[PDB]
């Protein structure tokens, strides 16, 4: 039966939840708890149980009725590949496509597959040649999950991979501009993605080892700091600068870099920011002057009725970068 | 836009 789903990430640096509802979608509930350390590992679920009780306590929080959810795998877990397929039957093209990635997939094909199309299939015809976006994981990676989805009494309906699930707030948006190359970052804590679309229609994704966490390593190396204490000095302050420095050039090269291989293989006009690693004073600046694109943040909440009686649009916007991701998934919750 | 679900 056709149910609103809640949306739901299991964040490296925060567990959040958003409910969302109603005909023209309406934010109803979020709530967001820090995650416990040792729980993921590697975007595995190493705790599974343990999990299962931090997402309880988020459903209390929210104080949602609702038990079914779509959720995201780690951007570690999952390998994102465009691969050239001729124009098959679908049952066919899905045997074409495990065949294909085979070849690609550092572990026995163990592993769960999905692809879409970056192409309309409609446009083309049989045996002509079409890119399809590929995602693959570890079936380990995807049981790990599913069983702190049991532990919390919810039942999953889509689970669905961050770059893109990110994109859904923004989508509206982008479709505006059919034909503009715009670049989407969502700097997270475990990783930074990187989408490069026309419109509405990714062209690439890249994801990157280098993220939140990293800043606050280096802080905390720098003064033989705790992380939580390391991660609270990285937010107040953002001398820290000279702590830092070597990520931010890091990132600016590995960003760079990424750049001039889709330049290479395949440039952006405007672009997105998301995700808390976002938020370190002045990035955006820094990424736009260095990147050569104007990157902006953006207010994911501009996708949903948002009533003014029980939210602060002042509140929404400071925490849109972290919550972008489960505000997609909660709006593939309530598809179509 | 991707719609991807790699749910069994
Ligand atoms: N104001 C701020 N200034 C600098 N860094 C910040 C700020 N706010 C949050 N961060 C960093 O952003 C990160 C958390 O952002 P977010 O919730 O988007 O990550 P996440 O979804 O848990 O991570 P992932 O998607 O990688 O699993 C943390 O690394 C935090 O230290
Ligand atoms: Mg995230």
């Amino acid at each position: 039966p056709r149910v609103e789903a809640l949306g739901l990430e299991i964040g490296a640096s925060a567990l959040k939840l958003v409910e969302v509802s109603g005909n023209p979608p309406a934010l109803k509930a979020l709530a967001s708890r820090p995650t416990p350390p040792g729980l993921l590992m590697e975007g595995m679920v190493a705790e599974p149980a343990a999990l299962a009780q931090e997402i309880k306590e988020l459903l209390l929080e929210a104080r949602t009725r609702k038990r079914y959810v779509v959720t995201a795998l780690s951007n570690l877990a999952v390998i994102l590949r465009p691969i050239q397929v001729p124009k098959m039957p679908l049952k066919e093209m899905e045997e074409a496509v495990r065949w294909e990635a085979e070849r690609y997939i550092p572990f026995p094909i163990e592993v769960v597959l999905d692809f879409a199309p970056l192409t309309p299939l409609s446009e083309v015809q049989e045996g002509e040649q079409v890119q399809v976006m590929v995602a693959a994981a570890r079936q380990e990676a995807v049981a790990g999950v599913l069983e702190a989805l049991r532990g919390a009494g919810l039942v999953p309906v889509v689970l669905d991979v961050k770059p893109f699930a990110g994109l859904y707030p923004l989508e509206a948006r982008l479709a505006e501009e059919p034909d503009r190359v715009f670049l989407v970052l969502d700097i997270g804590a475990e990783s930074t993605s990187l989408v490069l679309l026309r419109g509405d229609k990714p062209l690439a994704v890249r994801v990157l080892t280098l993220s939140g966490k990293d800043f606050t390593e280096a802080i905390a190396r720098s003064f033989n700091l705790d992380l939580l204490a390391a991660e609270e000095v990285k937010r107040t302050y953002g001398r820290i600068y000279d702590a830092i420095r070597p990520v931010l050039v890091e990132l600016t090269q590995e960003l760079r870099r990424s750049l001039e291989f889709f330049r290479i293989q395949l440039s952006p006009e405007v672009g997105y920011l998301l995700g808390g690693g976002s938020k370190l004073r002045g990035l955006a600046s820094l990424l736009t002057d260095t990147l050569g694109v104007n990157l902006e943040p953006v207010n994911p909440w501009e996708a949903v009725a948002v009533d003014p009686k029980r939210f602060e649009s002042e509140q929404l916007q400071e925490i849109g970068p972290e919550f972008a991701v489960a505000l997609g998934l909660a709006l593939r919750g309530v598809e179509p | 836009m991707i719609r991807l679900n790699l749910l069994p």
